[PDB]
């Protein structure tokens, strides 16, 4: 009879796009209704807890309101550091102790924005072998996806955003390598709408 | 710390001679809960005896129901058994079919 | 108000080391509906009205695994009392708590209910306000500070202005036509004489709910409580009440004097007196 | 329905 | 959080009995275990207050738990099945009634153990064209043919572990997606500026912790034992 739904399970935001998350709950009584965030890997993280419609809690970007029927977790201009996992949880009142009934959760990620993108290629050579090497696509824009290749003998990683943040400076890449050497950098990225402006050095 | 139960004979139904009926034995104001109450029909003690479940005044004093279905007769005597540890010996309460 | 609903708890310690026990019943009004006693093998939350038959085996379960688990604390409790006020393990000692909701004349929470007694005085009860607590020794403060600490009066209010009051009128719903329709007294005066004092009047009122009833007898002046011998309102066993009140003493006649009868069951309170 | 004692629910 | 959780990683085979340690906060008196299956949410299994067992979940006859005086819990997990392999996490409750979370447990049950493969590390250094064109300069670090999933990349400039200008998958690759018990691979990337990668005096090492194989199960095989341990690649940079 206690049942957390939590709506979407899935959120895709650009970086600064404001959403609510949804946590429909039924319960006998309302002891109280939780939000943890959930990083990969490591375990829920208490925010806050709303006992009664009408009750507000707020830390930082994050803003919780409750109802009789359900509770909203609104992200006010979101940042790529708010990509995690936000979990709803309640106590009941007609059951005994302090335990909680976990919704599904919302897998947030948010897209973040790329100042300058300087998209390129770049051959990296391994620091033992001199065969042995690696394809690097980066400094392309937030808008740039990179695609699977079909062939089992090459590996193409997802884009990923790196802060060095002693230059205020954000940056995407993925990597590709292949099994079999006389491996194209150029070509590495084929299957992927890539940048017309892409830069491929000699 | 105890308080001494009031006991009250009587019958669910009033007084009818010879046809069936139930006999009550209600104990109240007491404290604490442990108590013994024995319905009577002629000094010996009625075999089948139901009682309510134990629950308690705004006062936190314990009452209590003892009853048992009978069919009273003029020639038939009844009456409640009480002990508590308010009380030396147990007390018997006659069943009067004016009270 | 016009109706209520109640939960009367009742830990009592056994002579030694012997496992406590613990008792819960649940009231609408003065008709008892559930129990439950933690001595039985294997016990269960048992009905005990007609109309909360109708609930699901979850709805017994919640209320089972509930009193399953105050059986645990109570005992816990029981022993965190007897160190307060430095008793040996050698007596019995007895929680008894009382908790509930009262309905409006409307039918919305008049106010909420949550005392406790140990071994029959006073020890903690929830304010009026539903907020803060009355604590009747420093050892009742020990528990305060507890209870403050677990955000006890905060999860009282939520129960009492919700869950309680929606229970309340499902029951009421489902057992309307015992627990909304009020059953008047069947009244009658008996004559017991005797010479001397001369005789004595009983005047009865018998199977009427609920208990609430007020019985006086008027020679004229006014209700005259010196002369009246008042017997407390007892339970007949089949869900309704009894009540008596006598006089002796024509000191004049017994045709002077009338009972008055008091109860929601009647149009117009009754002139009841003895006809020979 | 009886209310749920939460967890440190003791006297 | 306060509430501590041992083993952090288990890889054990089925038919096996696992035991999940859990201390609660200090101040904590109850215990809460939580079983997160992956790509589904948390469950709830049982409940200790003081010693003492409370409200049960749905916790299978196979699993038992118990609270120790000291307050201490263990959640043990015997005749395990594939399908036990999860996230256990234990929970705390504070006096106020909120629950306070471990890092978790995660058991992953294999048929055998023979398809277990710690990682083999490489770091490619800096593109000289990436250091013209961008002046920054980005060392990829790649850990493949590792069996199962528990790996933690970390970045170590001149001794000390950086956060700076790295990001690594958050998930690995599948090297033969069709295997089912494929190997995996995994990439991470330290960008720093290409002044930095310049003076040879600058050392950089690409740590990755693996979970494997340790004492709990025998190992019947040819190769070296995939033991939990740290695998690692360097690299210095180059004056150019
Ligand atoms: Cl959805
Ligand atoms: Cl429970
Ligand atoms: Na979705
Ligand atoms: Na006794
Ligand atoms: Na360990």
């Amino acid at each position: 009879e206690d049942q957390v739904t939590q709506s979407p399970e899935a959120l895709r935001l650009q970086e600064g796009e404001s959403s609510s998350l949804n946590c429909s709950y039924t319960v006998s009584g309302l002891r109280g209704l939780f939000w943890y965030r959930q990083d990969p890997g490591k375990g829920p993280e208490f925010l806050f807890t709303l006992y009664s419609a009408g009750e507000e809690k707020e830390k930082e970007r994050l803003k919780a309101t409750l109802t009789k029927k359900e509770s909203f977790l609104h992200i006010t201009a979101p940042k790529p550091e708010d990509s995690a996992t936000y979990l709803c949880a309640v106590q009941d009142l007609g059951t005994s102790g302090s335990r909680l009934t976990f919704g599904e959760g919302t897998q947030l990620t948010v897209n973040p924005n790329i100042q300058n993108p300087d998209p390129a290629v770049y051959q990296l050579r391994d620091s033992k072998s001199s065969d042995k090497s690696v394809c690097l696509f980066t400094d392309f824009d937030s808008q740039t996806n990179v695609s699977q290749s079909k062939d089992s003998d090459v590996y193409i990683t997802d884009k990923c955003v790196l802060d060095m943040r002693s230059m205020d400076f954000k940056s995407n890449s993925a990597v590709a390598w292949s099994n079999k050497s006389d491996f194209a950098c150029a070509n590495a990225f084929n299957n992927s709408i890539i940048p017309e402006d892409t830069f491929f050095p000699s | 710390i105890q308080r001494t139960p009031k006991i009250q004979v009587y019958s669910r139904h009033p007084a009818e001679n010879g046809k069936s009926n139930f006999l009550n034995c209600y104990v109240s104001g007491f404290h604490p809960s442990d108590i013994e109450v024995d319905l009577l029909k002629n000094g010996e003690r009625i075999e089948k005896v139901e009682h309510s479940d134990l629950s308690f005044s705004k006062d936190w004093s314990f009452y209590l129901l003892y009853y048992t279905e009978f069919t009273p007769t003029e020639k038939d005597e009844y009456a409640c058994r009480v002990n508590h540890v308010t009380l030396s010996q147990p007390k018997i309460v006659k069943w009067d079919r004016d009270m | 108000g016009s109706h209520s609903m109640r939960y009367f708890y009742t830990a009592m310690s056994r002579p030694g080391r012997g496992e406590p026990r613990f008792i819960a019943v649940g009231y609408v009004d003065d008709t008892q509906f559930v129990r439950f006693d933690s001595d039985a093998a294997s016990p269960r939350t048992e009905p005990r009205a007609p109309w909360i038959e109708q609930e699901g085996p979850e709805y017994w379960d919640r209320n089972t695994q509930i009193f399953k688990t105050n059986t645990q604390t109570y005992r816990e409790s029981l022993r965190n009392l007897r160190g307060y006020y430095n008793q040996s393990e050698a007596g019995s000692h007895i929680i008894q708590r009382m908790y509930g909701c009262d309905l409006g004349p409307d039918g919305r929470l008049l106010r909420g209910h949550d005392q406790s007694a140990y071994d029959g005085k006073d020890y903690i009860a929830l304010n009026e306000d539903l907020s803060s607590w009355t604590a009747a020794d420093t050892a009742a403060q020990i528990t305060q500070r507890k209870w403050e600490a677990a955000r006890v009066a905060e999860q009282r209010r939520a129960y009492l202005e919700g869950l309680c009051v929606e229970w309340l009128r499902r029951y009421l719903e489902n057992g309307k036509e015992t627990l909304q329709r009020a059953d008047p007294p069947k009244t009658h005066v008996t004559h017991h004489p005797v010479s001397d004092h001369e005789a004595t009047l009983r005047c009865w009122a018998l199977g009427f709910y609920p208990a609430e009833i007020t019985l006086t007898w008027q020679r004229d002046g006014e209700d005259q409580t010196q002369d009246t011998e008042l017997v407390e309102t007892r339970p007949a066993g089949d869900r309704t009440f009894q009540k008596w009140a006598a006089v002796v003493v024509p000191s004049g006649e017994e045709q002077r004097y009338t009972c008055h009868v008091q109860h929601e069951g009647l149009p117009k309170p009754l002139t009841l007196r003895w006809e020979p | 329905h009886p209310v749920g004692e939460a967890d440190y629910f003791e006297y | 959080s306060g509430v501590t959780q041992t083993p952090k990683h288990l890889i054990t085979a089925t038919g096996q009995r696992v035991t999940l340690r859990c201390s609660p906060r200090s101040g904590d008196l109850s215990v809460y275990w939580y079983q997160q299956s992956l790509d589904q949410g948390l469950q709830f299994l049982i409940q200790y207050y003081n010693g003492e067992e409370r409200a049960k979940g749905n916790i299978l006859e196979r699993f038992s738990a118990q609270q120790f005086p000291d307050l201490h819990s263990e959640l043990n997990l015997s005749s395990l099945e594939l399908g036990d392999s999860a996230l256990y996490f234990c929970a705390s409750s504070a006096r106020s009634g909120e629950l306070f979370f471990g890092e978790g447990s995660r058991l992953t049950v294999l048929e055998d153990l023979k398809n277990v493969f710690p990682p083999e590390v490489a770091v490619f250094e800096p593109s000289e064209a990436e250091i013209s064109h961008t002046q920054k300069a980005t060392l990829v670090c790649l850990a493949t043919g590792f069996y199962p999933d528990h790996v933690e990349l970390s970045w170590w400039v001149n001794g000390k572990e950086v956060h700076s200008g790295v990001c690594t998958d958050p998930q690995p690759l599948k090297e033969q997606p069709a295997l089912n018990d494929s190997r995996y691979a995994l990439s991470s990337r330290l960008r720093v500026s290409a002044t930095f990668w310049q003076n040879p005096r600058n050392h950089f090492r690409c740590q990755v912790q693996f979970y494997g194989l340790s004492e709990n199960d025998e190992w019947t095989q040819d190769r070296a034992k995939p033991v939990t341990q740290i695998v690692s690649a360097e690299a210095w940079g180059r004056a150019d």
